[PDB]
Formats: C-alpha cells, structure tokens, sequence
C-alpha cells in the first residue's frame, strides 16, 4: 500500500493511520516518494509511470491557503460546487447526456460564489447532515490579488522545464479541488499529463496502468461516464465484470507540497482521508506530446486505448446513432473474433 | 490512417 | 423452395426433380422468375433483390457450349481448375494465405490447358474417382474465334443498359465455371453485382440478404475465407453459431438460358444438381453504383456491412498485425457493450 | 469519416 504512515516535523505524530483508509478487494505496490533532484524520478516522468515529487515547491505559496484565506481573497466568480448524498462523486458530462435519457446522475453542480460554498459547508456541519459537497474549479482571472500574487508564485520555473523536457502541448487549466473528508473521486483517466499538487489535508491516491483496460471497464464514450470505471469499487460486480478480480494498483498518500505525477491515460482513483478535515488540491494539466512521425511497434497500451476510443467515436458517427454502435460490435465479433 | 486512429482527445474531469 | 420443377418444351418431362437437390436445416422462399420485359422484374432490380430473368438471350450463343466444343475453340491459354476430395469447394484468397499459417487450403487451384481438363475429367469419370473438379477462369483474349465470336453474340444491348440504368461501375469480368454435378460452392457473398448465366446443366442457388449476416458469421476480413460462410451447411455447429437456426433463404434453380441477379452483398450457395451431368456457367460482375453524396439514414443492411468491413482493414492495419484484431476488439466490447 | 467507413471494395471470388 501506501508503506509506513510518515512522520511529521517537530515530532508531530503520524501524519495518518490506516483506520483513515477505506478497504477494497485488490492488493496495492506503493508509488515511489522521491526529490525532484533525484535522477530517478526524472527517469519516472520520462516513461511515463507515476511518482510522488516531495521538494518541488511547487505551489509552495499556496500552502498557507485554507477556507478563511480563500474566501476572503479568492474574489466574486461563480465556482462549480458538486453534491452528492454518498461519498462518490461520479463525473457526469452534460453534452453527452442526451444520448442516454435512461440515465440520472447522482451528483448535481450548483453554481455559487465562495462564501456560499463555505457558508453550505458549516450548515452541513452543525447539522449532522450525511450530504456532501465537492468545490471544483478552473482558475482564471476574475480571482483576488492576493491570490494572483500566491499562483504566480508557483514554481513556473520547474514545471515549464518538464513541459518542455516531455515535449507536452500548453497548459490547459489549474484545477482547484476543495472537498469534505471521506470524499471519493472514483477511478477513471484523463486523457492530458497532469501534476497533482496537494495543498492541505490528505489524499489517497490509487493508480492502474493503462494496459489495466480490460479489467477496469470503461463506460462506452459516448455515455456521460465516459472515462469512468463500470465498477464500484465498495462493491464489484464479478460477474459483469470478471477481470476486476485480476486488478493490481499503485497506491500512495499525498499531503501538503506534495507533488503527484499521473501519467495521461493512467487510471485514477482519489478519496480524501477519512477524518482527515477537509483538502485542497490543483492540478496542473498539460496537453500530450503530438504524435510521434515513425510509429514504433509493438504499440503502447495508451495507444490502444486512443484506437478503440476512436473506432467508437466514428462508428458513432457512421452510424448517426451512438445506440447503435453497441449492435453493431457485437455482430462484427459474435462467433467471429470471440 | 493508422495515425488518425492513434490521435487523442483532451478530455478531463472538467464540465 | 424452387416451386414446381419446370416442364420442358416439347413434352420433354420435369427438367429435374427434387431427389436432385440436397438437405439443409433452413426454409426457403422462391425467387421469383420473370420476363426481363416483366416491369416487377425491373423493379426488383431497382431495388438490389434476386429476381430469375428467363428471355435474356444474353448467352444465346453459349447454348450450344458443352466440353467438345470450347475444348475445340476456347484456344490455349491456362485454365484454373481447383480440386477437392470433398463436394464442398470452399474458396482460398492466396494472398491472405500468410496471416494465417495454422490454415491448410481443402481445394488446390491448378493451372492447365483445356483438353486437359477434360482428360482429367474423363480419367475419374471411368476409374470410379470420388475426386471432383471446378473450372473457374477469367475469360480473356486468349480465345478462340469462334468464341469469340459468341462472347460478341451475348445481348450487351440488353445488360449494358442494365449497367446505365442502375449507375454501375465497369464490367470488371466474366467467369467461365464449369463443375462436376453435386459440386457446391458454398454461401458467401461478393462485393460486385452479379448477373448468373446459365449454360448447360441444373443449378441450385440459395440466397440471403445482406441484414442476414448475424446469422451467417463469415470468417474474419483477412482471413483467407473472408467473405465466406463459417458454417457447414451438412453439419451446423449450433453452439459456435446460434443464428444460424434462424436463418432464412431464397431460392431457385437455374437453367439453360436463364439469368439470375446476384445483387451486391447478398449471400449465396450454389449446387450443381445431384445426377445432372456437368455445369457450364458465365458471370457478369460490375462494380456498384458510387457511394451517393447525400447518406440517408437509416443506414442499408449492405452499408453496415460495408463499415464492419473496414472497421477490421484499418484495425489490422492501426495494430500491424491482424492477429490483433481479435482481441482488441473483444476488449472493446466485454463487459462495455455485450 | 462516415463516408470512408461507407466506401467499399471489390474483392470476388476469383484468384
Ligand atoms: O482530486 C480529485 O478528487 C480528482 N482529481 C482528478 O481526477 C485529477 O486531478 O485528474
Ligand atoms: O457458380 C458458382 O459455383 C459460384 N458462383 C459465384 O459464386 C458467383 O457467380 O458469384
Ligand atoms: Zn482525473
Ligand atoms: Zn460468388
């Protein structure tokens, strides 16, 4: 798992303990905890395996964020707020869901200002209320001063050089994720590099390798959960999906200035601690590297997995009916590739 | 062809 | 079935009967036999659907074909014969013979002169040989005057009118096939239209339609057998292919003088009847009609088939390996659309 | 795209 809990500064104590982890049925090598000097992570992101960076410093300002700091300097924009009446937050996207009207989502996006958030936040509290909330948000300019001076005081200057190491496209967004203990952002991939900067409390992080596809289940692109895993992870369907039972992660816990390196196209799953109070991360997305001229075989597993993408998105479109692009596969390996 | 199949998105966890 | 075995002229008895014909577990519906002046006819063309034309004159010349003849005057170009030590002659693309080594071929093509055709014909015919033969050529300049003399007789006025009013490509060829009685090629489909004359001897084909191909499950693209049925039509594997118990066909025999279309994409089965003397057949394939500007939905059974196909061509290209296309392809769809 | 996916060959039984 995520090795011996980690011991503060100052003779603080554990950081975490185990009781603060939820259990699931696969076994778990924990993901290497590293110095960005060190030569070996560098040989990490450039095969592109995770690995948790300890010194960046990279949103080394940020640190002294928390609920006050942030509503009192983050400024008047409308930030989307997610709800939800369990613990996993499934993300839903909205232009695709009209090709499933057989389908409702379990969380709900809200949109408010921070003081709305905050105040949402400590009614819930008082209250003994069981429902949750998950604050996720773009950064961009309508943000206080203050705020302005903490980002531009990330460490452009260590990030821009791996941007540019890796050859990946432009940042695409900053991501600010501000969610209640016990909260789950439940396993799925993103298809850009991203530099998961942990900023206050603590994060449980499992990944699964990109060739890990078949035992993940992927909901088909064209369904609001695409990207998502068809399983749920507190209780796996085996005999939907078999191959669940076969599956190995890397696993780690992430606390303030910690830096998380998750690999385009690696599976994802993140849930804040229990009991841990609340946590604050951004990320740092980046478009991947083009396409390389010469295509080099055997293929990569992400590659794999950008070619059924595709094959489903034009079969979607060849077909003017997503619906049918299910009909369409099963006859062409029916008895024929099966 | 074949790198038209390999060309990918850039869809994230973000509405 | 084939109806009520057709009476001959002069009182000369049933052309056939139906102790000629062999047993399959499927019901059939007749194809209809018209006049090509028969506007239903024209309208059954229209529509890509078999119809049995019966005044063509579109091989009259032929009529008068039999294996002394041609023997005579076909000239001394090769003709491909292939061989079985069964009924069935399965078709073999030799080109996809590489991507498939764990594949022997039941049918040997060899090249050889006409009067050694018939000698070898002959041979087997009085040592008692269980071996059969198939003459299947291309028919080319190498011939004879005097057939091409007949070739020049065929009604062009009549089919190259078909070719304009239907928008279809190039007459790509003309095969001369000529079987052994009880010879059956079994049901595949082509990617041309095809309009069947027949020249000597009785012919049984057995069509489906193209939204049959559930059904059918013919052999992967890029196998030597793409395009051909994987189902024994004497011993159905019902486990392997359950759709097949619910497969539906058209049918008819053929005579002398009688044209069938083989509409583009529609599966067929063709026997030479059991007893009735060898075979003598010419086919006119035409490539289709272009892909129209405007694709209207929903799409034809013919055009999903058409995508299924070339779904499999860019995967085995995209992986480089055929080999792979299978089980891409089952993890594209485990658990995700089946 | 579609079209493409639409466009077909003219593979015949004959070697
Ligand atoms: O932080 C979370 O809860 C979820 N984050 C991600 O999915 C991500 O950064 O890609
Ligand atoms: O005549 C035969 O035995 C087989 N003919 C065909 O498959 C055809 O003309 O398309
Ligand atoms: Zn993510
Ligand atoms: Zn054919």
């Amino acid at each position: 798992g995520s090795g011996e809990p980690r011991e503060e500064a100052g003779a603080l104590g554990p950081a975490w303990d185990e009781s603060q982890l939820r259990s699931y049925s696969f076994p778990t090598r924990p993901i290497p905890r590293l110095s960005q000097s060190d030569p070996r992570a560098e040989e990490l992101i450039e095969n592109e395996e995770p690995v948790v960076l300890t010194d960046t410093n990279l949103v080394y300002p940020a640190l002294k964020w928390d609920l006050e700091y942030l509503q009192e300097n983050i400024g008047n924009g409308d930030f989307s707020v997610y709800s939800a009446s369990t613990h996993k937050f499934l993300y839903y996207d909205e232009k695709k869901m009209a090709n499933f009207q057989n389908f409702k989502p379990r969380s709900n996006r809200e949109e408010m200002k921070f003081h709305e958030f905050v105040e949402k936040l400590q009614d819930i509290q008082q209250r003994g209320g069981e429902e949750r909330l998950y604050l996720q948000q773009t950064l961009n300019d309508t943000v206080g001063r203050k705020i302005v001076m903490d980002f531009l005081g990330f460490n452009w200057n260590w990030i821009n050089k791996q941007q540019g190491k890796r050859g990946w496209g432009q940042l695409t967004s900053n991501l600010l994720l501000i969610g209640m203990e016990g909260n789950v952002t439940p396993a799925h991939y993103d298809e850009q590099q991203n530099f998961f900067a942990q900023i206050k409390g603590y994060k449980r992080c499992i990944l699964f390798p990109p060739d890990q596809f078949e035992c993940l289940y992927p909901y088909p692109v064209h369904h609001p959960c695409d990207r998502q895993s068809q399983v749920d992870f507190d209780n796996p369907d085996y005999e939907r999906f078999p191959n669940f039972q076969n599956v190995v992660g890397y696993e780690t816990v992430v606390g303030p200035g910690d830096v998380l390196y998750i690999p385009m196209y690696w599976w994802h799953h993140i849930e804040s601690l229990l009991n841990g109070g609340i946590t604050i991360t951004v990320n740092f997305w980046y478009k991947g590297a083009p396409t390389p001229k010469r295509i080099e075989y055997p293929l990569k597993a992400h590659q794999k997995v950008a070619i059924m993408r595709n094959i489903e998105k034009m079969l979607g479109e060849a077909l003017g009916n997503p619906q049918e692009v299910g009909p369409l596969l099963n006859t062409m390996i029916k008895g024929r590739y099966n | 062809v074949v790198k038209l199949l390999l060309e990918h998105g850039a869809d994230v966890s973000a509405q």
